Formats: structure tokens, C-alpha cells, sequence
RNA sequence: AGGGCGUGAAACCGUUAAGAGGUAAACGGGUGGGGUCCGCGCAGUCCGCCCGGAGGAUUCAACCCGGCGGCGCGGUCCGGC
RNA sequence: UGGAAUGCGAGUGCCUAGUGGGCCACUUUUGGUAAGCAGAACUGGCGCUGCGGGAUGAACCGAACGCCGGGUUAAGGCGCC
RNA sequence: GCCGUCGCUGGCAGUCGGCAGAGCGAGAAAGAGAGUGGCGCGGACGCUACGCCGCGACGAGUAGGAGGGCCGCUGCGGUG
């Protein structure tokens, strides 16, 4: 279960990162990257992430599927959303509210996808 | 749990110390939530005391 | 009247809590009719019951 | 062009030279590092008047404001180009600061993505 | 003659084997420990008994 | 829990076969750290060679 | 300065278990919720119980359950204990018992089971009763240990029947001087 | 391991936990169980009473076989047969009465401790007790004796 | 790295630079003076919204097709496990 | 009507280091001409303890200590230091 | 004002959101209970629960004890 295998990966993880009294994760669909029972990435059943299209431009979205939990290839879903600036961050805040999936972290969300469209400018 | 080892001579898988070790589910299902107190999740930080006089 | 008023805390819960308003004395003396900064003085002055 | 924090509160410090250590200014062999005296008729673990001073827990820095560079930052070690997006949503309360050992082909492309992510690098001239 | 080795109960060594099998099955607890198993069909990944020839 | 899923063997070409096994009843039972630390660092105490001056 | 005694001001009690388990330190989440967001002192009792050590819970025997779900009154209510349920080999028949501990030997499973009586586990019994209504409170003895032979007042002392720490009992260890009224004296 | 140990938290002390007034001298008591009768009078007074003198007879070469005698109780004397042996003879009708033989499971005396169910046996075994012998006899069963 | 030659610390010494100097020196608290470098200081933050002011897109809503995913007390749909 | 007042959460169990050279003071006090002497009682100290005062000071008077700003005191003081 | 210890065996799983209704500081044991008859698709942070938050009181110390060290040294199994 997922409090289960948290009370085994909350110290002893490989992504668990702990230098200069922080302690962050790598965790690939941990969004605030912080080791965190909520916003692990890797022990829930409906995890959200927000990574950075492979080219350019675009910001790519990442759900976890309900029916495949055992088989890692067919888990989860990428949708990139290669939009303006706020068609993106209207389309996340669907995806999430509108299919009530995960709710808590849609503000996350949004604040990574903006992260993400704001280092893919042209810089100054 | 009910058929025993055949190739060791007497060992049965260790029991579980609790079944549904989901405790989001159990704390949000209706047998629970409906036997506690309202939460208190007001912050009551001090007050400052002024003169009365 | 200058002590109760100014230096005047009350020991609630083992707590050193400021008396601030009436309802900090009437929700522990209120049981003796105690409700006020004023029955407060007064219990205290005219030694009570 | 720098990189403000969210928000810069008032540092104070409660005191700002080091605790040096008992007799370290008559010898050479007892070095700077602070030692709690325990001998039997020591001056300074008496806490007599005009004597060096002690590290009490009194010292101790505002929990708000401790670890804060003088900049409105904390700080983290970046050993490679990975551990930033580490620090990307930490963006405007964390720095970052290249380990020693990166070489300058690496620092380099390290401040170039960090330029990227707005992440602040304290030493981003450092080796060139 | 320092105490070199230690010996262990078996029903607790064999209570960690089963405890070092149950959490191989688990994504999470394999993607943890660092393998890199992101395009692995299934955990258990079991394969026919032609690969011992 | 107690409800034990259906693996699917895979053939060597990667793609699934038609043999299915029943999830045996070890990738259950209780995973305990604790268990399978104590019980790690004490077996690999044993595999060590003496020393002394 | 204030003329006070820092002797007795920190309270030694367990604030939480010392074991590293996660299959009990996720009970003691569960139950850590429940003592604090309901006002049922049931909650409270068995939080403050799944802190102790493991010779303060100790073992409860199965005819020692009987004998106490026997008592008048108290049917069809479930016996709950913190240790473990042992077997009693010494008793023939068993009734049904609704029963939620740590442990069950595993032929007490059996007994209990083939009797007919059903074996919670303590995430089952906080679904099944919350507040704990319903529930049988039980804790095996604490003073059967035998470390609780030898504590009291010491060996050798006017009416003091602790058992001394001696090697081995026998004819000749411990048995001259200090207890025979001839050689020397006894107490 | 060293590095949980008090002698980590020892160093800067100069007396290393053991007294300035007075040291950790090497035997400040002697060596080993001295002075029981002397110095350490009180402390093998208070705490091991009867430790000096002899008392009874001696036994030159004694043989710790000749004396064996395991003892088995009554309330775990049903434990020796199988379960189907104990419920066989409730269903039983025919009065049949079971063999408990004791000395194959490992005991030679059988000493009467526990309540019995109320049932006959035939306890085998090589030395009874009066009451052991009674309990037996009061719910109806033979004690049968084998060198 | 120049034949006891990898790195080459400390005590001790030489010379150069800077300051200082009659209560041995050193020391803690407090400031001030001068130096050394740093800030790559020297016209000083950006961010969201809205209003207006001038421009540029192959662009919004709504419909149609295809795929994907969530949910379903599909009161109680089919077949599985 | 929990049978005086005032105050304060108590009870119990294991395991246990260091100590077993002490010294000073008010008052009582034994030996001694007496002693910064030898020896007891009660309480408080020094030892284990800084700080303000007594110029200085183990023990006297005040007062007991986390690091800081303002205000006021104790015991001592206020020609100058 | 700040740091820390102790106590409250304190509070927080309620982030219950167009399947919504945003509360449990208030002197007085207990339900913002059920039934039965007379447009605009929007809402900061949090929760490493070994975590976070709020309240008061406290802070000397040799010998000695205990705890916490994201203090440090060298090697080993893992992992970056
Ligand atoms: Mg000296
Ligand atoms: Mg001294
Ligand atoms: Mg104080
Ligand atoms: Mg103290
Ligand atoms: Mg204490
Ligand atoms: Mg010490
Ligand atoms: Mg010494
Ligand atoms: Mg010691
Ligand atoms: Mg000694
Ligand atoms: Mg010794
Ligand atoms: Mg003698
Ligand atoms: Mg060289
Ligand atoms: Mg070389
Ligand atoms: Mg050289
Ligand atoms: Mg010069
Ligand atoms: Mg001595
Ligand atoms: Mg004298
Ligand atoms: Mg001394
Ligand atoms: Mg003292
Ligand atoms: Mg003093
Ligand atoms: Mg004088
Ligand atoms: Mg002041
Ligand atoms: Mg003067
Ligand atoms: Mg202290």
C-alpha cells in the first residue's frame, strides 16, 4: 500500500537527496521534487507529472493509468501540450479538477508548468 | 497461510501484524468519520496585553 | 483595582494566561458566579466565600 | 539583473566573531577550533568577568533567518547539470553552488541551464 | 579469537527472505533501490523455461 | 491482502505468452526493514576472515 | 531568580515506540488519530500501550481469556488485547471469541478458528468499533516473569522470600550459614 | 559496535568517567570473591546468604542417570495422545477407555496437578503419585504400572 | 622535478611590503583609523491583472472526425478473475 | 455540608556512576592561657558558583547565571581617581 | 525580542470543491441529525506525521549520568 512501501522508501530511497539541511527527491513524477508522502511520485496509485517536451517547446503531462499497477511499461499516460501560456495552464487545471484526479496537487501543477514555459523563452 | 511448506519441513508464511494497510482509506471511510469531534483548526496565537487602565 | 487590572494573570490549565477578557474568568470561575474582571475584585476585596 | 529572493527579512546575529579556543593566541599547537575547558581551576569555564566567552545555546540564530546567506538565500552543493531541476520549484528561496571538483566544461554548461531555470549560482565566475 | 560470526534464527532468516521477496514486486520499491525498470512489462517478470537452455 | 493476481509469463521474444501463474503467496507476506537489516548485517558478518597484528 | 527543583520536570513516560516496524508504526498512526480526535479513553489506553516495551505487554494465555470473557455480563463482546494471544495447552474446550491482538500463535489460530470465533487484527477492530464500544480490555501478568523473583528485599533479611542468583542449586550453593538456624543463623 | 558506545562520549574528560577524588586504581577490593568473610562481609550477607560452610552428605561417585525421573502433570497429560484419541472416546459409547502411555512419550512419574475431563483412561507409566492416582480413580480410569 | 631529486605543512630563520612601539607580551567587550580584496556596485527591484497607445499571426468560441484517460449507485449491462 | 487553614498531580518498580580526606559562618557548645588550634549540635554557605558591593579576598552584605534593548532596584555608595 | 529545554501525555488525515458550500474560542453534560402526523467552470500555503503548528513556564554547575549530533577519522555492503 502506498503508506506501506512510504514507511520503507521515507529514508532508504535512491532518489532521497539530504545535504545542507534540505532534502529534496528525484523521483521522476515528483512535481516540487521534495520528499514527501503527498507529492511522491513513485508510491501513490494516481501520480500527476510535469516534465519538459523533448524538443523546444511544449510542456508534457504525465498520469498514472488505474488499471496497470504492476506492469511499469503500460502505466502511465504523456499527453504533450505544445500551447501558449495559458491554454496550458488551463488544460492542466482541467485534467485535473474536471477529472477529479489528485486534487491537491493541481497548484502544483500549474506552478511547474509555468516553471517550464518560463525557462523555454528566449532568455535576456 | 493454509498450506504449509513441502519442501521445508514446518514453515508457514509470518502472519500479518494488520490486513488493510491503507490508513487513507481507513481514515476517510464513514465507520470513522462519523464517530469523531469536530477538528479545532483555528490558531489562537497570544494576545498581546494592553493597560486596562 | 491597579493589581487585578494590570499585573493580573490567571492560572488556567497550569498556564500563565493573561486575563485579556471576561471570558477567560467566567469559563473557570463562572461555577462560583465569578463571570467578570469586576466579581473578580469584588471576591477578592470582600474576602468571599 | 540579480536574482531577488521572495523575501528579504532583517538578518541579525547575535554575535558575528568565531569562539576561539582557551589559550590559542599563547601556542601554536592548540589551534583555533573551540574546546570546552574542563580543568579544575580554569578561568574560563568559571565564566569569570572580562574572560573569552562560552557557546551557549543563547547564541543561537532566529530559526526564520538561520543558514541565510547574506543574500535573502539558502544554499545547496550542485555536483552536476540533474541537481537543478532538484532546485527549480525552490527557485526564489534556494542558491546553488558548484562543487569544487566540477570542471569548467561542466560549470559551465551547469550555469548555462541554471541561467535557464532563473536558479541564483553563487559562484557563477568561478573557474572560466 | 574475536567473535567474527553471528548466527541468526532460521525462522528469521527466512522471515527476511520472504520479506526480501514480497518487496520485489512492488514498483516502487524496485525503482527506489535504483534499477532502471521504467519499460519492464511486469515485475514478476517470470520468462518461459527455454532460457535455462 | 488476499487477493492473489494472474502474472503472465513472457516468451523470450518479449512478447506475452499464453502461460499465466497464480502470484505465489510470498509476494505477500509482511515487509518488514528492520527484519531484513538485522538479518543482513549479522549473516554478512560471517563470509569475513580473521585479522589481528 | 525563582526557587524551583528541575528534579522531577521531565516525565520519562514513552512519547512513541521504540521498535522500527512500519506494520506497527503505521497502527500507531492510526490509533494516535483516534486517541486525539475522539473522546474515547479506549483509543487512549491502546496508544499508550502499543508504546511499551515488550516485557510491559506481556503474553496472555488462552484459558486465561476464557476465564476472563466468562465473566457475567460481559458477552458477545470482543477480547482485545495489545501482546500476543499464546496457547494454553491445559484447557480441552474452547468457545467462540471475537478476539483482536498483535499476534496469534500459530495454534491459536487454530483452536480460536475451529472453535468458531472470529481474530481481528487492531486496523479491523478500529473500522469495526471506533470509540471501542463493545471491547474487552485484557493484559497477561506482568509479575510472571521470573526477573520478578529475585527483586524486593534482598536474600538474607528477616522475612524477605526472594530468590538469590546463584549458579547452580544444589546441596552446596547457598544453603549453610545464612539459612540454617544451626550453622550460624537464618532470617 | 564501538561507535554506540560511552567511551565516544568519554573523550575531553580527564577522568574518563571514573573520579577525580578517587581513581580507577587497578584492585582497590582484591582480586575475584575476597574478603568474602572480612571486607565484603555485607555484601555476602545481604545477597548470598548461606554461601560459607558445608551442609549434608557427600556423594562420591555420583551418577546424574541413576536418579532420572521426568515428571509429567495431569493438565498436560491429554497432550501426550493425539486429538482424535481425546474426542474419540467422547463420541465413543462402547466405554472404551484409552491408553496413555507416559514412559513412550518421555516422563517416568505422573504427578497430579491439573482438573481432568471427565472421561476413563489407563495411564501407563512407571511411578504415580497418591494424588495423581486419585484423580484418576475419581473420574474413572486404571493406573497401570511398567518396570 | 637537477642524482637522498613526488607533494614539501609546523616550529625556526632571511629578505621585501604595511602598520606600530617607555608600564614584557598576549588576551575578552566596545568602537574608530588604515589597509587587503569582494560586490565584477555606481542611476537601481520585478511579477500578476486591468486600462489605453501603436504593430504582428494563419488564431478564440462553438461545431465534425479519430485517438487517449478518469468516473460510473450502467439503481441491479455483458464476460471474466 | 468529603468535616481546620494554605499550597501542590501523585504512587510504585528495576538498573545505577561518582562519594565515603572536607572547610567556613551566626547561635549553642567540650578540651586548651589562647590560636587562621582540637572536637560536637542546628541552619546556611564555600567545595561544585559566576555577578554588584567590602580597594584587595574560597566562606562577609546583596543576589544566584541562555543571548540581547529599555526601565527600576538590592547591598553598597555620590570632593578627584 | 531571539535560541533552547520542559510541560500542555496540546492542535492538524478537514486539501471533506458545480458529485462544491468551505464552521468548531465559546462561560454552562450532550445533533449547524433524519424522516412521521396537525451567465462566467474559479478557490494561496500545507502533511520529509520521525512532519508541521499553538500556548505557557523555565535556562548555574565539579565528580557522575543520559540524550542529540546534516560534528569529524579509516575501511565494508548498497546507492548517487
Ligand atoms: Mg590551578
Ligand atoms: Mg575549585
Ligand atoms: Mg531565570
Ligand atoms: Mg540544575
Ligand atoms: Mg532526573
Ligand atoms: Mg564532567
Ligand atoms: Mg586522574
Ligand atoms: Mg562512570
Ligand atoms: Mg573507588
Ligand atoms: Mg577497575
Ligand atoms: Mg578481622
Ligand atoms: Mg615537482
Ligand atoms: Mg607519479
Ligand atoms: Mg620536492
Ligand atoms: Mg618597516
Ligand atoms: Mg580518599
Ligand atoms: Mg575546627
Ligand atoms: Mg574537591
Ligand atoms: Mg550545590
Ligand atoms: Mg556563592
Ligand atoms: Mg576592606
Ligand atoms: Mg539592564
Ligand atoms: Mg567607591
Ligand atoms: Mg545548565
Amino acid at each position: 500500500s502506498a503508506h506501506l512501501q512510504w514507511m520503507v522508501v521515507r529514508n532508504c530511497s535512491s532518489f532521497l537527496i539530504k545535504r545542507n539541511k534540505q532534502t529534496y527527491s528525484t523521483e521522476p513524477n515528483n512535481l516540487k521534487a521534495r520528499n514527501s508522502f503527498r507529492y511522491n511520485g513513485l508510491i501513490h496509485r494516481k501520480t500527476v507529472g510535469v516534465e519538459p517536451a523533448a524538443d523546444g517547446k511544449g510542456v508534457v503531462v504525465v498520469m498514472k493509468r488505474r488499471s496497470g499497477q504492476r506492469k511499469p511499461a503500460t502505466s502511465y499516460v504523456r499527453t504533450t501540450i505544445n500551447k501558449n501560456a495559458r491554454a496550458t495552464l488551463s488544460s492542466i487545471r482541467h485534467m485535473i479538477r474536471k477529472n477529479k484526479y489528485h486534487p491537491d496537487l493541481r497548484m502544483a501543477a500549474i506552478r511547474r508548468a509555468s516553471a517550464i514555459l518560463r525557462s523555454q523563452k528566449p532568455v535576456m | 497461510w493454509r498450506k504449509a511448506a513441502s519442501l521445508k519441513s514446518n514453515y508457514n508464511l509470518p502472519m500479518h501484524k494488520m490486513l488493510n494497510t491503507d490508513l487513507s482509506r481507513i481514515l476517510k471511510s464513514p465507520e470513522i468519520q462519523r464517530a469523531l469531534r469536530a477538528p479545532r483548526k483555528k490558531i489562537h496565537r497570544r494576545v498581546l496585553k494592553k493597560n486596562p487602565l | 483595582n491597579e493589581l487585578i487590572y494590570k499585573r493580573g494573570y490567571g492560572k488556567i490549565n497550569k498556564k500563565r494566561i493573561a486575563l485579556t477578557d471576561n471570558t477567560l474568568i467566567a469559563r473557570s470561575l463562572g461555577k462560583y458566579n465569578i463571570i467578570c474582571m469586576e466579581d473578580l475584585i469584588h471576591e477578592i476585596y470582600t474576602v468571599g466565600k | 539583473a540579480a536574482l531577488r529572493p521572495l523575501v528579504k527579512p532583517k538578518i541579525v546575529k547575535k554575535r558575528t566573531k568565531k569562539f576561539i579556543r582557551h589559550q590559542s593566541d599563547r601556542y601554536v599547537k592548540i589551534k583555533r577550533n573551540w574546546r570546552k575547558p574542563r580543568g579544575i581551576d580554569n578561568r574560563v569555564r568559571r565564566r569569570f568577568k572580562g574572560q573569552i566567552l562560552m557557546p551557549n545555546i543563547g547564541y543561537g540564530s532566529n530559526k526564520k533567518t538561520k543558514h541565510m546567506l547574506p543574500s535573502g538565500f539558502r544554499k545547496f552543493l550542485v555536483h552536476n547539470v540533474k541537481e537543478l531541476e532538484v532546485l527549480l520549484m525552490c527557485n526564489k528561496s534556494y542558491c546553488a553552488e558548484i562543487a569544487h571538483n566540477v570542471s569548467s566544461k561542466n560549470r559551465k554548461a551547469i550555469v548555462e541551464r541554471a541561467a535557464q531555470l532563473a536558479i541564483r549560482v553563487t559562484n557563477p565566475n568561478a573557474r572560466l | 579469537w574475536r567473535r567474527w560470526h553471528r548466527r541468526v534464527n532460521t525462522t528469521q532468516k527466512r522471515y527476511a527472505i520472504c520479506s526480501a521477496l514480497a518487496a520485489s514486486a512492488l514498483p516502487a520499491l524496485v525503482m527506489s533501490k535504483g534499477h532502471r525498470i521504467e519499460e519492464v512489462p511486469e515485475l514478476p517478470l517470470v520468462v518461459e523455461d527455454k532460457v535455462e537452455g | 491482502a488476499c487477493a492473489r493476481p494472474l502474472i503472465s509469463v513472457y516468451s523470450e521474444k518479449g512478447e506475452s505468452s499464453g502461460k499465466n501463474v497464480t502470484l505465489p503467496a510470498v509476494f505477500k507476506a509482511p515487509i518488514r526493514p528492520d527484519i531484513v537489516n538485522f538479518v543482513h548485517t549479522n549473516l554478512r558478518k560471517n563470509n569475513r576472515q580473521p585479522y589481528a597484528v | 531568580g525563582v526557587d524551583i527543583r528541575h528534579n522531577k520536570d521531565r516525565k520519562v513516560r514513552r512519547k512513541e515506540p521504540k521498535s522500527q516496524d512500519i506494520y506497527l508504526r503505521l497502527l500507531v498512526k492510526l490509533y494516535r488519530f483516534l486517541a486525539r480526535r475522539t473522546n474515547s479513553t479506549f483509543n487512549q489506553v491502546v496508544l499508550k500501550r502499543l508504546f511499551m516495551s515488550r516485557t510491559n505487554r506481556p503474553p496472555l494465555s488462552l484459558s486465561r481469556m476464557i476465564r476472563k470473557m466468562k465473566l457475567p455480563g460481559r458477552e458477545n463482546k470482543t477480547a482485545v488485547v495489545v501482546g500476543t494471544v499464546t496457547d494454553d495447552v491445559r484447557v480441552q474446550e474452547v468457545p467462540k471469541l471475537k478476539v483482536c491482538a498483535l499476534r496469534v500463535t500459530s495454534r491459536a489460530r487454530s483452536r480460536i478458528l475451529k472453535a468458531g470465533g472470529k481474530i481481528l487484527t487492531f486496523d479491523q477492530l478500529a473500522l469495526d468499533s471506533p470509540k471501542g464500544r463493545g471491547t474487552v480490555l485484557l493484559s497477561g501478568p506482568r509479575k510472571g516473569r521470573e526477573v520478578y523473583r529475585h527483586f524486593g528485599k534482598a536474600p538474607g533479611t528477616p522475612h524477605s522470600h526472594t530468590k538469590p542468583y546463584v549458579r547452580s542449586k544444589g546441596r552446596k550453593f547457598e544453603r549453610a550459614r545464612g539459612r540454617r538456624a544451626s550453622r550460624g543463623y537464618k532470617n | 559496535p564501538s561507535r554506540l558506545r560511552k567511551t565516544r562520549k568519554l573523550r575531553g574528560h580527564v577522568s574518563h568517567g571514573h573520579g577525580r577524588i578517587g581513581k580507577h586504581r587497578k584492585h582497590p577490593g582484591g582480586r575475584g570473591n575476597a574478603g568474602g568473610m572480612h571486607h565484603h562481609r555485607i555484601n555476602f550477607d545481604k545477597y548470598h546468604p548461606g554461601y560459607f560452610g558445608k551442609v549434608g552428605m557427600r556423594h562420591y561417585h555420583l551418577k546424574r542417570n541413576q536418579s532420572f525421573c521426568p515428571t509429567v502433570n495431569l493438565d498436560k497429560l491429554w497432550t501426550l495422545v493425539s486429538e482424535q484419541t481425546r474426542v474419540n472416546a467422547a463420541k465413543n459409547k462402547t466405554g472404551a477407555a484409552p491408553i496413555i502411555d507416559v514412559v513412550r512419550s518421555g516422563y517416568y512419574k505422573v504427578l497430579g496437578k491439573g482438573k481432568l475431563p471427565k472421561q476413563p483412561v489407563i495411564v501407563k507409566a512407571k511411578f504415580f503419585s497418591r494424588r495423581a492416582e486419585e484423580k484418576i480413580k475419581g473420574v474413572g480410569g486404571a493406573c497401570v504400572l511398567v518396570a
